[PDB]
C-alpha cells in the first residue's frame, strides 16, 4: 500500500464545450510512469493517457496528459457528450500498482 | 484486434472460491503481462496483482496475497485468477488488464462480477 | 528493484518514433520517460545493450588513452605543445562522438523529445569524430606545407559543419534516410582522398608506400566502406530477421568498426609522430 494516488475533484459537471481539468498527487515521485482511464456505465475502463503524456492510440486529441514528479493533470479540451464517466489516473513506478480514487464527470 | 475475454458471472455463497477466465487473443500471450483488477460496488479500482505468461512469475498487492492466486494455460492463451474462502467484501467486478513493456493497460477484459451471497443458505 | 519494472516488447508495439528497424523483432525497451529507468537499463539485455556497452567502455578507453597521452614526456615529442593540441582535438573528437553515441542508445526510449535531441547529438558526434581525426593526421603529411595543410583543415570542417547542420534536420532521422546518412558521414570521411592525392603528387609514389599510410589508409577506407556498407544495408539482420535482435546486428558491428576505425586511425597518426621525432622538426628534402 506504499504510493497513494489523490484525485481531484472526487466529482464534477461542466457543459458540452468547456474544458474541465482533473488533477492527481501522488505520495511519492512516480517518474512519469502514470496513465489516464475513462470508465463509462456498466463498461470496463479504457486507457486515455500513458506515460504522463502520451496519447494513446484512437483517443480525441481533446484529451491531454500534463504534469511530472508527483503532480500530473488531465485536460479535457471541449468537452463532448460522450465524455460522461469516471476518470482514473493509475502509478505503475512501483509495486503495487495503484489508482486515484476516481473523478466521476457529469455532462449537462 | 486485441481482445481479452472474460468468464461470466459468479453467484456464489461465502466460503467458496471462484475461478477467473481471461482468454486472451490477437497477439503473442507470452510477450505481456497480464494483470488483475478489483472494482468493488461504487468504487475506485484496486491492483490485485500481475502474472508474467512466459516466465510464470506473479507479484500480488499484499492486500490479496491470501485471497488470489494466478494461474496460466499458455497452450491455450488464457489467463486464470482463483478467488479463496469468499466473503461480502469480494462482491466485485474483476477485470484482467493487459501490459504493454510497463503497467500502463491499453487492453481490459469486459469484467466478472462474482456476488458473494447467503441467500439460499 | 520494485521500481521501474519493464518487459521487452515486440516491435509492433513500439510508438512510431521507436519503429527505427523491423528486422529486430523483439527485445525492445518500452517507451519510459524516467532518466533513472533509461540508465538502470544499461544492465538490462534488449536490442540496445551492445549498442551501449560497446560505446560505454569505448568511451572510457580514448578518456584514458587521451590522459595518458597527454602526460608522456614532453621529451619524445617534437614540439609537445603543438602535438598535444592535435591529438587532443582527436581525443576531444573521439570522446564525444562515443559519449554522444552511449548517452543517446540510453535515452533513447525515454520519449520522443529525449530522442530526438540525443539523435542529433549522436549523429554530430560521428562529424566530430571525423573532423577532430583530420587534424593530428594534415599536421604530420603536409608538415612542412603549411598552405595546402591549412586549406585542408578549412575543408574537413566547412564539410563536417555541414553534416553537423543537415544531421539536425528532422527528415535526416527517419528510416528512408539511412542511407542519405551512410552517404553523408561516408563522404565526409572519403573527402580525405583530396589532400591524399596531393599528398602523392607531391611526395611521391616511393614516399607515401614505405612511410606505411597508403596501406594504412586503404585499410581506413575499408573500414569506412564495409562499416557503411553494414549500416546501409542492415546486414545481418537483415538476412536472419530476429536471430540477431541482441547480438551482432549491423548497428551494433558498426558500434565495433567506429572504435575500431579510431583506434587503427590513431595508431596510424601515433606513428607518424614516432617518424617525425626519429627525423627531428625541420625540412631539408
Ligand atoms: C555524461 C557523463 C556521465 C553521466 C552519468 C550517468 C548518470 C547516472 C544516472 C542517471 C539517472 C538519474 C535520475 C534522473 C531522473 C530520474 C527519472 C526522472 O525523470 O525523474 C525525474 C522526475 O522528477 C520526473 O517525474
Ligand atoms: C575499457 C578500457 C579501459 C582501460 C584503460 C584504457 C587503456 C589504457 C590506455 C592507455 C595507456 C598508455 C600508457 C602509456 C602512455 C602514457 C605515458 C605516461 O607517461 O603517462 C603518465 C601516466 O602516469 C598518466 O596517468
Ligand atoms: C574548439 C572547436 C570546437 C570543439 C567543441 C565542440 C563540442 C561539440 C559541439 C557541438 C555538437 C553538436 C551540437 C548540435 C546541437 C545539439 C542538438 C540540438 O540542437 O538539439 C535541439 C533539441 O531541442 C532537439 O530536440
Ligand atoms: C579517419 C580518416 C583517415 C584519413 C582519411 C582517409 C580517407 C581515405 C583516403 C584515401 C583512400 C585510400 C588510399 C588511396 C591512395 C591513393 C594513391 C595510390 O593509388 O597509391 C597507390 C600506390 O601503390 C602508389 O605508389
Ligand atoms: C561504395 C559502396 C559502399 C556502401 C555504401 C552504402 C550506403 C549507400 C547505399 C545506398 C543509398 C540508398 C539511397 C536511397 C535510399 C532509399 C531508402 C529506402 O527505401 O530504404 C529501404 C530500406 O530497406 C533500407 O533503409
Ligand atoms: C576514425 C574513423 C572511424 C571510421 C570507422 C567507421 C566507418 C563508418 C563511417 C561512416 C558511415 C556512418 C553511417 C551511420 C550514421 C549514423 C550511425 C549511428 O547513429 O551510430
Ligand atoms: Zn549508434
Amino acid at each position: 500500500s506504499d504510493i497513494q494516488m489523490t484525485q481531484s475533484p472526487a466529482s464534477l459537471s461542466a457543459s458540452v464545450g468547456e474544458t474541465v481539468t482533473i488533477t492527481c498527487r501522488a505520495s511519492g515521485n512516480i517518474h512519469n510512469f502514470l496513465a489516464w482511464y475513462q470508465q463509462k456505465q456498466g463498461k470496463s475502463p479504457q486507457v486515455l493517457v500513458y506515460n504522463a503524456k502520451t496519447l494513446a492510440d484512437g483517443v480525441p486529441s481533446r484529451f491531454s496528459g500534463s504534469g511530472s514528479g508527483t503532480q500530473y493533470s488531465l485536460k479535457i479540451n471541449s468537452l463532448q457528450p460522450e465524455d460522461f464517466g469516471s476518470y482514473y489516473c493509475q502509478q505503475f513506478w512501483s509495486t503495487p500498482y495503484t489508482f486515484g480514487g476516481g473523478t466521476k464527470l457529469e455532462i449537462n | 484486434e486485441v481482445l481479452l475475454q472474460q468468464s461470466g458471472p459468479e453467484l456464489v455463497k461465502p466460503g467458496a472460491s471462484v475461478r477467473i477466465t481471461c482468454k486472451a487473443s490477437g497477439y503473442t500471450f507470452t510477450d505481456f503481462n497480464m494483470d488483475w483488477v478489483k472494482q468493488s460496488p461504487g468504487k475506485s479500482l484496486e491492483w490485485i496483482g500481475d502474472f508474467n505468461p512466459n516466465s510464470g512469475g506473479s507479484i500480488y498487492n499484499q492486500k490479496f496475497k491470501d485471497k488470489a492466486t494466478f494461474t496460466v494455460d499458455k497452450s491455450s492463451s488464457t489467463a486464470y485468477m482463483e478467488l479463496r474462502s469468499l466473503t461480502f467484501e469480494d462482491t466485485a467486478v474483476y477485470y484482467c488488464a493487459r501490459e504493454t513493456g510497463t503497467a500502463w493497460f491499453a487492453y481490459w477484459g469486459q469484467g466478472t462480477l462474482v456476488t458473494v451471497s447467503a441467500a439460499g443458505g | 528493484e520494485f521500481e521501474g519494472r519493464w518487459r521487452v516488447i515486440p516491435h509492433d508495439v513500439l510508438p512510431d518514433w521507436l519503429k527505427d528497424n523491423d528486422f529486430l523483432l523483439h527485445g525492445h525497451r518500452p517507451p519510459m520517460p524516467s532518466f533513472r529507468a533509461c540508465f538502470k537499463s544499461i544492465f538490462r539485455i534488449h536490442t540496445e545493450t551492445g549498442n551501449i556497452w560497446t560505446h560505454l567502455l569505448g568511451c572510457v578507453f580514448f578518456l584514458c588513452l587521451g590522459i595518458f597521452y597527454m602526460f608522456r614526456p614532453n621529451i619524445s615529442f617534437v614540439a609537445p605543445l603543438q602535438e598535444k593540441v592535435v591529438f587532443g582535438l582527436f581525443f576531444l573528437g573521439a570522446i564525444l562522438c562515443l559519449s554522444f553515441s552511449w548517452l543517446f542508445h540510453t535515452v533513447y526510449c525515454h520519449s520522443e523529445g529525449v530522442s530526438r535531441l540525443f539523435s542529433k547529438l549522436d549523429y554530430s558526434g560521428i562529424a566530430l569524430l571525423i573532423m577532430g581525426s583530420f587534424v593530428p593526421w594534415l599536421y604530420y603529411s603536409f608538415y612542412c606545407n603549411p598552405q595546402p595543410c591549412f586549406i585542408y583543415l578549412i575543408v574537413i570542417c566547412v564539410l563536417g559543419i555541414a553534416a553537423i547542420i543537415v544531421s539536425q534536420w528532422d527528415m535526416f532521422a527517419t528510416p528512408q534516410y539511412r542511407g542519405v546518412r551512410a552517404g553523408v558521414f561516408l563522404g565526409l570521411g572519403l573527402s580525405g582522398i583530396i589532400p591524399t592525392l596531393h599528398y602523392v603528387i607531391s611526395e611521391g609514389f616511393l614516399k607515401a608506400a614505405t612511410i606505411g599510410q597508403i596501406g594504412w589508409l586503404m585499410l581506413m577506407a575499408s573500414l569506412y566502406i564495409t562499416g557503411a556498407a553494414l549500416y546501409a544495408a542492415r546486414i545481418p539482420e537483415r538476412f536472419f530477421p530476429g536471430k540477431c535482435d541482441i547480438w551482432f546486428h549491423s548497428h551494433q558491428l558498426f558500434h565495433i568498426f567506429v572504435v575500431a576505425g579510431a583506434f587503427v586511425h590513431f595508431h596510424g597518426v601515433s606513428n607518424l609522430q614516432e617518424f617525425r621525432f626519429m627525423i627531428g622538426g625541420g625540412c631539408s628534402e
